[PDB]
Formats: structure tokens, C-alpha cells, sequence
């Protein structure tokens, strides 16, 4: 008829610990932008995104 | 004249293992959104059990 399953009961989180807050002010804040015709590519990693 | 006993092999299969399926958790593990899906389309997948 039915199925039998075990509900969970709490919940755990685990991210990694570097903590190098990733410059999204870097781009967004910036003063001048390049144009359409010759775009500029910028990497971000290795650290936390808010 | 003179006669011989010979025996040979004759293998006929009867039956394989019984399987059944559950219709809500091979959809999914615990999500409730399959099971509002499935309610909502109706009765799909009973019959196949
Ligand atoms: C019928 O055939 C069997 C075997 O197919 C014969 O038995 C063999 O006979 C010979 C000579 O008599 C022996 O050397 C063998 O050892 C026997 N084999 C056995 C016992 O497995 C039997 O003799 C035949 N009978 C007739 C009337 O021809
Ligand atoms: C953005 O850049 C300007 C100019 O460098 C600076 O004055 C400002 O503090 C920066 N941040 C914000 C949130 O405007």
C-alpha cells in the first residue's frame, strides 16, 4: 500500500572557511566601462560572494 | 539386435525474481512537489503496481 521512510530531523551546513570577500565592488563600482565592441573579462574565485 | 541407455539434458525455465516499483520515491527522494504533481495528474501509475 505505502512506503515506510525516516523523516530527518535537524539540518547541518558546512561551507568552506576562507573568508576573502570577492570584488564585486571591483566591477560595479568602477568609474569607466568598455565598450560593446571590445568587452573585457574579469575572474573571481577563491573567496565569498555576498 | 542390442540396445543402449543414453540420457540427455532438457533445462526449462519457471520463473524470474518478482520486482515492484514504488511509484513517489523513484520520482524523487523527498520532495512533496512530485507528490502534488501526481496528485493533480490523477491516477497515472497504480495500475502499474
Ligand atoms: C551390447 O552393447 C554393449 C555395449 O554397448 C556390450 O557390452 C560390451 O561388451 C564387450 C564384449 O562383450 C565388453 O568388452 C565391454 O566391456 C562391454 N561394455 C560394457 C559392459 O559396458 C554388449 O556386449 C553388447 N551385447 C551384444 C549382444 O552385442
Ligand atoms: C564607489 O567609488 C567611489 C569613487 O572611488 C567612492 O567614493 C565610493 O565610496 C565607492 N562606493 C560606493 C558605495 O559608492
Amino acid at each position: 500500500t505505502s512506503n515506510f521512510r525516516v523523516q530527518p530531523t535537524e539540518s547541518i551546513v558546512r561551507f568552506p572557511n576562507i573568508t576573502n570577500l570577492c570584488p564585486f565592488d571591483e566591477v560595479f563600482n568602477a568609474t569607466r566601462f568598455a565598450s560593446v565592441y571590445a568587452w573585457n573579462r574579469k575572474r573571481i574565485s577563491n573567496c565569498v560572494a555576498d | 539386435t542390442n540396445f543402449t541407455i543414453s540420457v540427455t539434458t532438457e533445462i526449462l525455465p519457471v520463473s524470474m525474481t518478482k520486482t515492484s516499483v514504488d511509484c513517489t520515491m523513484y520520482i524523487c527522494g523527498d520532495s512533496t512537489e512530485c507528490s502534488n504533481l501526481l496528485l493533480q495528474y490523477g491516477s497515472f501509475c497504480t495500475q502499474l503496481k
